[PDB]
């Protein structure tokens, strides 16, 4: 029984009904953590934890921005919706999920042969260091580049001298 | 966006109405109708008026102009050349 | 390496959470075993807002400034850094020499972003008031 | 198309420098004096502020120095490397060169260099930077390693031209010079 | 040379003192940075060595004749916009001060500049990625430079959200390559350009229109460019689109490959509508900076066709149009900037606003311009007439040049529709013309003391005191009559797009 | 040449080496037009995947369902439940079916 | 029920809402190179992956000072 | 795996702040997972039709193609 | 390295739950035509502590099956067969000679591995005396290529590095030996 369904069947229901600005934040988190905790099982656990560690030191910095702008509108402005509407629109998109129409490639499983030729195992995260750091050194290079224009960018839109 | 959408009968108009849901003498109410002498309004039911005419088109009557308004006329004249619309919030205008 | 344990573990987590909550829900004494003032969402002068005992205006939804907004905006490039260096940490030794020099420009660059911050001043706490002695001077005739 | 003879096509950077001529310097040395003689030339064309000349700070002139000494060094980088890649007149270069790899055969050294870098990171040294100075304007980056990926053949370096009878060079085989892939590969074909 | 001097100037500029003069003299090491840059890739790259194509960077990169090209011309364009800030654009210090307030706007100038460069020599999904992004963000800092203004401010924000909608369209694009061959070099996705959905490539076309202002997402740029200052606008809507057409040749250039008509199709229709818009959007514009940006949409789509045809002419046509525009798009920004000194002052109806940030901001400011400057007036006759297409100038040798490869490719519909939005878009190009010299003999017997170049003091009343700077009077000067004196040496040039070669040899 | 399909240990992957011999006959010169490697890169793809592979299994199983086969009689015996690989399915002497520890290795 | 685009109803109706749509579209993206990658036994797309993540968040530091700074300029009169 | 830990709390917050609300969600979501386990086909139809309807490649759409080919291969043979 | 694969047995079993994992079973043998074998049925603590041993032994059919999968050129499981036989028979000779010289040995080392998470620095009491055993009974002597003879690290007299917890019946064993064998 895959739980996966209905978390982010409740996620979506709550997407369309959203109205002020903190529980649109809080649709973040709900989308996130599905995502995190889809990927630590299943494909890659390393992204997983990547996703935790990253994201949600962003979530923290969106929320503090919203106590500084939030202005009264959406605690009184009133929406029609309707709930028979609502279900209607998530049954409707519940009919149709094959993101792909090769039935082959989602019908038929596969399977590897693992070989003993790796006498030195290591993790994925040392190899995707040891390509970034020499094989593609000059995107690191250049996301470094990346990022100080960004810390230049923000003392100059945000400062007022 | 922010700017005046008012006409000089639409202020009228509403103007009338609400001098109409007082004790006014008369209900023919124009531009030359006077508060003290067609309306008959004393000092404090004149006052009445002029704050129910800011609720009305969410305008503020001066201290100057409120202690010398005579007539209904001289009221559409200072709330067409005042009136504004209150600023949204950021999320009202680009979205 | 086996995870089922650690499912185990996360599954008795959530499940413990709710236990407090329920319990609590389960032991309090009703309502009309106390003072039988009623339900919570009645009491409204317990459930309102704790104000030292003055009751003042209701400000739920007005901005509030932040003075650290840009310290805040700059901790998103720096946990980047942060974060990238994640790959060095694991592969040390497979880049031997050449790895540690691009790891040493990498943070050669950052450390430019940080001299402009320390030069700006964009660290430091913004204030709307300023406090600056005036000098009295006198217009001799 | 003014086609040299190919010297290196992934020069080391101390080869590089080395190779400068008199003119490499001179070069320099105007990118070094030229920046802030733009910032005379520039005020005296234009004034930043009012309508009369006016000297800009010596604070202008220090930092327009420093970004004319890296200018300048730049463009005789650039001059230097085209020797080597043979796209210019490159006749002194090749002289020197074919001196200096023919003493290294002779030592049964290798005229490359040992290297720090196991052979997975030599070649990708390489790669990263070869041809890296079409890009020099846009930013640095050089040849900083003993690497074997130079777009030449130590076999050519045999062969006696004019003017080097007298060198009195020995020449041994190349599988008997250290730090060459063709002598180090003797117990496993994976391991150097 | 621009990365390290990048640093350097970041350090310096927060070490000194903070003032207008200081910033002014920043700006002008700015402008020998540039220089010192064009000397260096001019004495390493030249057109015949990169003939054949150079990979770079582990092959991240790849540099050939007609990568190299785009290159210089980014780089001294990007000189002749420094100069507008590195010297006196009025000669009034209300007016010019502007642009010496913000010390960054250097730094952000050069950190867009390598995103500029860079991008049409990208050779891998991933730095593809990485390099677009380094250049919209570069862009958005600069719409948000004056952060004091509710516009530039507003702006920016518009700008943002509309990029980062087109970057996540080419992210999209580009992993769905990914997901179909596990590859992320180009080269090696062009062994299976045969056996990849084609269509994902339009989708990364889809994400770079947008970046260009293409329709149906025009709106969003000529909002921007009307709302953003002049000297803020006079970068954003010219040189994004030096780099990010040059790419999207190259990947029009892969795509012929399979030669696949339902691709050409849909560019087709985009550039049909886009030639429609750009042609009647114009028609009903009271603001000059809006006119140019309808300008800039129609041009972009006349130099889409050369790129959609993409063949031996459409190498030529695309590089002298690209070439011969951003001249004239200098050269008409230029005068714009500088005629701010002959508005009148008031001393009212409609209650006119005008700011500092955008002196000159409807047509008809441009009034008695004939009167009040002969030379730059006709000056910018001749730019005006040049976006037209009157012979024997520049604009005229652009289109000639994009007929040529959109008739032999088969694209007459596209060739007869351009002629028509030609001529439609002609009537807002005259409009300006009507508006500097129509009224002349009428306004020719009339007495303006109120002007704005009236308020500048005199020296001592025996200096022959020109009303312009010398820097910003002969750029003008040098623009306008290479745009007029094209025919003279016209044929060489074409002789020098002939060897341009994108990977033809023989 | 940069390296593309790096396995999780830093060698090469399962499909390097398909594309490694794509590589080879694009870029050898001997070669007059890209006809003759056609057949190699259909092997790379394959190798990633399957999708040929996976279509000749779906008529496999179509074709056996109009025969009135049945699936167990010719398929392949699996275990759904990793606790219940038992020694008894695995054919140990002794084999009992009691569950298999899988908790903690 | 995605061609009648049912995704601009789930967005809302404030500025920061866009910002949140573009993050969640953005990691649609990342998510799909995990996918590919990880089938594959390709430590390359990872590498994509990782960038990804990294780019994502310099774009939301940048939008977000621009909204900042858009916020400021309405409450910027600080006449107290 | 912080879903595994939140997905009780939700779930049981979720029907005691809109206790219908959540009963049409979880009431869709299981007959979906009925009609999966119980192979009632429902959702597979859907698929199947809208393969059909856009021109994609279908189940039978494949199968037909290999009785062209099967009878084609079997008429040269004999 | 705890990565999910499609080749060997996941984390959980809610890794199986998403990816539907089916453990399938073969019931048919090799075909006739390749001549049968008998696997090796030592499980993994003894072969860590016979490596070192099956590699001394059977050094020139180790290096001849895998120079025979480097020159089959991508036909290496099939190819191979003949050279895979004779490494199986080589290294079930050298487990069947501990069992019949150094059985109580070779128990004590690879028990102490069980015991010390399968660390060979943990059990260097139980594995010299392994060495010390096999070698005046089978000449066989281990060997780290591509270092000095003294600087082995299993010949180091005081490593830096050592368990935490001894091993009681190693240290009763080497007890036994120093007094007795060394005089
Ligand atoms: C050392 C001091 C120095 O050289 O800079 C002078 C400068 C003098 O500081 P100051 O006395 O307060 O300035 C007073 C006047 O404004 C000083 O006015 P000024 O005009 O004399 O200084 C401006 C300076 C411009 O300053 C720079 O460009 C330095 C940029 C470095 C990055 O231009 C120059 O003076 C040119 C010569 C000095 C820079 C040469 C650097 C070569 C590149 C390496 O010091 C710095 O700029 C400090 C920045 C670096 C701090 C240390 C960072 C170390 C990072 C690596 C640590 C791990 C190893
Ligand atoms: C959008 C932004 C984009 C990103 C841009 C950010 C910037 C990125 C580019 C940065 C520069 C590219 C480097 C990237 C990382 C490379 C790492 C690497 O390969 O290290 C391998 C390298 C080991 O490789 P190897 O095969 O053993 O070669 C040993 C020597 O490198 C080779 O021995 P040698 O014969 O060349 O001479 C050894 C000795 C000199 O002793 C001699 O005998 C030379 C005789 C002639 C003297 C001529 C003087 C020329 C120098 C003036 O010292 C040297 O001259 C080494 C040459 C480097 C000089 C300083 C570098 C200046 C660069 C600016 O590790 C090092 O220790 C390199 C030392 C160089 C200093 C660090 C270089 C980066 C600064
Ligand atoms: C994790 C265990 C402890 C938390 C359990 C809380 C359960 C509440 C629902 C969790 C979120 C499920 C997905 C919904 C997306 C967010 C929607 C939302 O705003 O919260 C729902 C909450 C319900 O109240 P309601 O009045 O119906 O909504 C407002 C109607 N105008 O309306 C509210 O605004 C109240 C918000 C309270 C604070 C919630 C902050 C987000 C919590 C996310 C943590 C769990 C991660 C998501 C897990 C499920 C994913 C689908
Ligand atoms: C070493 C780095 C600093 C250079 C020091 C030499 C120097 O700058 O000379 C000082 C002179 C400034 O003159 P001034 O300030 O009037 O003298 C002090 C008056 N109390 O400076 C000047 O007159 C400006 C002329 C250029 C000064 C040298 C600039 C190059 C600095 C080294 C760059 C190396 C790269
Ligand atoms: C500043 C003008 C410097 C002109 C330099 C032109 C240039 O970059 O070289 C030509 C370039 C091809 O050069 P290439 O083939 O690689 O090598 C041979 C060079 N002899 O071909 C090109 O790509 C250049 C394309 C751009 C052509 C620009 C033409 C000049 C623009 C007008 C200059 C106005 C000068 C204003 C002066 C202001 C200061 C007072
Ligand atoms: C001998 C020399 C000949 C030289 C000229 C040759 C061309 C002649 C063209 C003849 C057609 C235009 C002349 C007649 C149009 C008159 C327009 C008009 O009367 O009103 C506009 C009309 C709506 O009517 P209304 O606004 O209510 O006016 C009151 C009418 N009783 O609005 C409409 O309904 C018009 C239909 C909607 C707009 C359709 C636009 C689609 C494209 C039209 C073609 C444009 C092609 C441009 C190609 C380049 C750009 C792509
Ligand atoms: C289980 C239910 C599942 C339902 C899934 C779809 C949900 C409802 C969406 C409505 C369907 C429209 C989209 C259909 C797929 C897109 C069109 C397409 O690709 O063609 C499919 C359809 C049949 O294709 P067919 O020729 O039979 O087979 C292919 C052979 N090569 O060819 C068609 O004729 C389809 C209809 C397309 C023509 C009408 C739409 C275009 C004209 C109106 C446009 C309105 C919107 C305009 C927006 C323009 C924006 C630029
Ligand atoms: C661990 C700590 C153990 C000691 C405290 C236990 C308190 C719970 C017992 C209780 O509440 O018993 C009294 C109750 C009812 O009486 P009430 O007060 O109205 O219940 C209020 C509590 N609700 C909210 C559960 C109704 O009786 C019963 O039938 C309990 C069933």
């Amino acid at each position: 029984m895959n739980l996966e369904i209905l978390d982010l069947s409740i996620l979506g229901f709550y997407s369309l009904i959203s109205s002020n600005s903190f529980e649109s934040i809080a649709i973040l988190v709900a989308t996130i953590m599905p995502v995190i905790t889809e990927l630590w099982y299943n494909y890659s656990q390393l992204f997983a934890l990547l996703y935790t560690l990253i994201y949600v030191g962003a979530v923290v910095i969106l929320f503090v921005f919203i106590l500084s702008v939030i202005n009264e509108k959406e605690e009184y402005e009133y929406e029609y919706s309707g709930l028979f509407i609502l279900i209607l629109v998530l049954l409707l998109d519940d009919l149709d999920d094959n993101e792909s129409n090769d039935n082959d490639y989602n019908n038929v499983y596969i399977t590897d042969y693992a070989d003993w030729f790796n006498n030195y195992n290591e993790s994925d995260l040392s190899v995707i260091g040891n390509l970034l750091f020499t094989e593609y050194a000059l995107l690191l290079l250049i996301i470094s580049f990346i990022l100080l224009m960004s810390i230049i960018g923000l003392i100059l839109i945000v400062k007022k001298d | 966006q922010s700017a005046s959408t008012l006409t000089k009968e639409d202020v009228l108009t509403r103007s009338v109405s609400v001098l109409r849901g007082f004790e006014v003498k008369t209900k023919d109410i124009d531009l030359q109708t006077t508060f003290v002498q067609d309306l008959g309004m004393d000092s404090l039911d004149l006052n009445d008026a002029l704050v129910a005419l800011e609720e009305e088109f969410d305008v503020v009557f001066d201290d100057k102009t409120a202690n010398e308004i005579k007539t209904v006329g001289e009221v559409v004249d200072f709330v067409l050349a005042n009136y504004l619309p209150t600023e949204q919030s950021i999320n009202h205008t680009i979205r | 390496m086996l995870q089922d344990l650690f499912n185990n573990y996360v599954i008795l987590v959530g499940i413990l959470g709710l236990i407090f909550l329920g319990v609590n829900y389960f032991i309090v004494e009703s309502p009309r075993m106390d003072e039988n003032n009623g339900n919570i969402s009645d009491y409204i002068e317990k459930s309102g807002p704790f104000e030292c005992g003055f009751s003042s205006f209701e400000q739920s939804h007005n901005p509030i400034p932040i003075a650290f907004i840009l310290v805040a905006l700059l901790f998103l490039p720096f946990d980047l850094e942060v974060s990238s260096m994640l790959p060095y940490i694991v592969s040390i030794y497979s880049v031997g020499i050449y790895g540690l020099i691009i790891f040493i420009l990498f943070l050669l660059i950052l450390i430019v972003g940080f001299i402009y911050e320390f030069n700006t001043k964009s660290l430091s706490i913004t204030t709307i008031l300023h406090k600056k002695n005036k000098a009295l001077v006198k217009n001799l005739y | 198309m003014e086609t040299y003879e190919l010297i290196d096509s992934d020069p080391k950077f101390s080869r590089v420098v080395r190779y400068f001529r008199p003119s490499d310097y001179l070069t320099w040395a105007l990118g070094t004096i030229g920046a802030p003689g733009l910032m005379v030339l520039f005020e005296k064309i234009e004034p930043a502020k009012g309508n009369t000349f006016k000297m800009p700070p010596p604070s202008i002139m220090r930092i327009a120095t420093t970004i004319g000494f890296f200018g300048g060094f730049y463009y005789a980088y650039t001059s230097s490397t085209k020797r080597f890649w043979g796209y210019s007149e490159n006749a002194k270069e090749v002289a020197k060169d074919r001196y200096e790899v023919k003493k290294a055969l002779s030592e049964k050294k290798s005229p490359y260099g040992s290297s720090l870098l196991n052979p997975y990171q030599q070649d990708m040294s390489a790669r990263n930077s070869t041809n890296s100075q079409l890009l020099l304007a846009i930013f640095p980056w050089f040849n900083v390693a003993n690497h074997q990926s130079h777009g030449i053949d130590l076999r050519k370096y045999y062969e006696v031209r004019d003017g080097e009878e007298n060198w009195n060079f020995t020449l041994p085989p190349l599988d008997q010079v250290k730090d060459l892939d063709v002598a180090q590969y003797k117990e496993y074909s994976n391991y150097p | 040379m621009l990365f390290t001097s990048l640093l350097l100037i970041i350090v310096y500029g927060s070490l000194v003192n903070k003032s207008h003069l200081l910033t002014k003299l920043i700006n002008r090491l700015g402008l020998i940075i540039i220089i010192y840059t064009l000397l260096i890739h001019l004495n390493i790259n030249t057109l015949e060595n990169l003939s054949i194509g150079i990979n770079m960077f582990n092959n991240l990169l790849l540099i050939n004749s007609f990568n190299n090209t785009i290159i210089e011309l980014i780089l001294i364009i990007c000189i002749l916009y420094v100069l507008l800030i590195s010297f006196n654009i009025t000669g009034l210090s209300i007016i010019d001060n502007l642009n010496y307030s913000k010390r960054t706007f250097i730094v952000i100038v050069l950190f867009n500049i390598i995103g500029l460069t860079l991008l049409p020599l990208v050779n891998d999904i991933m730095i593809l990625f990485i390099i677009i992004e380094l250049q919209s963000y570069s862009l958005y800092l600069l719409t948000a430079i004056f952060n004091e203004s509710h516009n530039s401010t507003k702006s920016a924000l518009y700008y943002f959200i509309v990029g980062s909608i087109a970057s996540f369209i080419i992210l999209d694009a580009t992993v769905s390559i990914y997901d179909d061959l596990g590859l992320t070099n180009i080269q090696y996705i062009l062994m299976y350009i045969d056996k990849l959905e084609i269509f994902d490539l339009l989708c990364l076309l889809f994400g770079l229109f947008i970046k260009i202002g293409l329709a149906p997402f025009y709106s969003y740029s000529i909002t921007i460019y009307s709302l953003s200052p002049t000297i803020i606008t006079n970068y954003i809507s010219l040189m994004p689109k030096l780099s990010i057409l040059t790419l999207i040749y190259i990947i029009m250039h892969y795509i012929n490959i399979v030669n696949n008509t339902d691709l050409n199709y849909v560019i087709s229709f985009l550039i049909l509508i886009s030639m429609f818009i750009g042609s009647f959007g114009g028609l009903n514009v009271i603001r000059i900076k809006t006119l140019l940006a309808y300008s800039s949409l129609l041009n972009v789509s006349y130099m889409l066709l050369a790129i959609l045809s993409n063949s031996n002419e459409s190498i030529i046509a695309y590089i002298y149009y690209i070439i011969q525009y951003s001249l004239t798009h200098i050269n008409i920004f230029s005068i714009i900037l500088v005629i701010s000194i002959y508005l009148p002052i008031m001393n009212n109806m409609l209650n006119v606003m005008i700011t500092k940030y955008s002196p000159i901001e409807y047509i008809n400011q441009l009034k008695n311009l004939f009167i009040n400057n002969i030379f730059i007036a006709i000056a910018l006759c001749i730019s005006i007439f040049s976006l037209i297409g009157i012979p024997p100038l520049t604009g005229f040798y652009g289109k000639y040049l994009v007929l040529i490869s959109g008739l032999n490719n088969g694209y007459v519909l596209l060739s007869i529709v351009l002629i028509i939005a030609s001529s439609i878009s002609t009537v807002y190009y005259a409009t300006i013309l009507k508006v500097l010299s129509f009224d002349t003999l009428s306004f020719k017997d009339i007495i303006s003391n109120n002007l704005i170049i009236n308020t500048s003091p005199e020296n001592n009343n025996n200096e022959i005191k020109p009303e312009i700077s010398n820097v910003i009077s002969y750029v003008i000067s040098s623009l306008t009559l290479i745009i007029l004196l094209i025919i003279i040496q016209y044929e060489n040039i074409v002789k020098g797009a002939y060897l341009v070669l994108l990977y033809n040899w023989v | 040449a940069p390296l593309q399909q790096v396995g999780r240990h830093g060698g090469p992957n399962k499909c390097f080496g398909e594309f490694q011999r794509v590589v080879e006959c694009m870029t050898n010169a001997k070669h007059d037009s890209y006809e003759p490697c056609n057949n190699l890169k259909n092997d790379y793809l394959e190798c990633r995947k399957h999708k040929v592979e996976r279509y000749k299994a779906f008529l496999m199983q179509k074709h056996a369902e109009e025969l009135g086969k049945d699936p167990e009689e010719i398929g392949a015996p699996f275990v759904r439940k990793r606790r219940f690989l038992t020694s008894k399915t695995l054919g140990l002497v002794d084999g009992d079916d009691y569950e298999i520890g899988v908790e903690k290795i | 029920m995605d061609l009648i685009l049912l995704m601009l109803v789930a967005v809302g109706l404030n500025i920061i809402d866009i910002y949140i749509m573009i993050e969640i579209l953005i990691m649609g993206c990342t998510v799909n190179t995990i996918y590919s990658a990880s089938l594959d036994n390709d430590m390359i797309g990872l590498i994509y992956s990782l960038i990804q993540i990294i780019i994502a968040g310099v774009e939301s530091a940048i939008g977000l000072s621009i909204l900042v700074n858009y916020n400021r300029i309405r409450n910027s009169e600080e006449i107290e | 795996p912080y879903l595994v830990a939140f997905r009780p709390a939700v779930l049981v917050f979720f029907f005691i702040r809109q206790p219908i609300g959540a009963g049409l969600l979880a009431g869709g979501f299981l007959f979906w997972q009925a009609d999966r386990h119980f192979n009632f086909g429902i959702r597979d139809n859907i698929h199947n039709f809208k393969q059909t309807i856009l021109g994609f490649p279908t189940q039978a759409s494949k199968w037909e193609t290999f009785k062209q080919v099967d009878a084609q291969k079997r008429a040269q043979l004999v | 390295s705890s990565t999910h694969t499609n080749d060997s047995l996941n984390s959980s079993n809610y890794v199986d739950k998403l990816k539907d994992t089916h453990f399938v079973f073969e019931n048919d043998k090799l075909p006739s035509e390749i001549p049968d074998v008998e696997e090796v049925g030592a499980t993994t603590a003894p072969l860590l502590s016979a490596a070192y041993f099956i590699g001394a032994k059977c050094q020139d059919y180790n290096d001849d099956f895998m120079l025979c999968q480097k020159e089959a050129k991508g036909n290496g499981p099939i190819d191979c067969l003949k050279e895979g036989r004779r490494v199986t028979r080589c290294a079930s000779g050298v487990l069947k000679d501990l069992n019949t010289h150094c059985s109580d040995e070779f128990r004590l080392h690879w028990q102490c591995l069980s015991f010390s998470n399968l660390e060979y620095k943990n059990c260097r009491k139980a594995e010299s005396l392994l060495n010390k055993c096999v070698f005046e009974k089978m000449n066989l002597v281990k060997k780290i290529p591509g270092i000095p003879e003294d600087r082995q690290i299993h010949l180091k007299q005081n490593p830096v590095l050592k368990p935490v917890a001894l091993h009681q019946d190693s240290e009763v064993a080497f007890k036994k030996a120093q007094n007795e064998n060394s005089i």
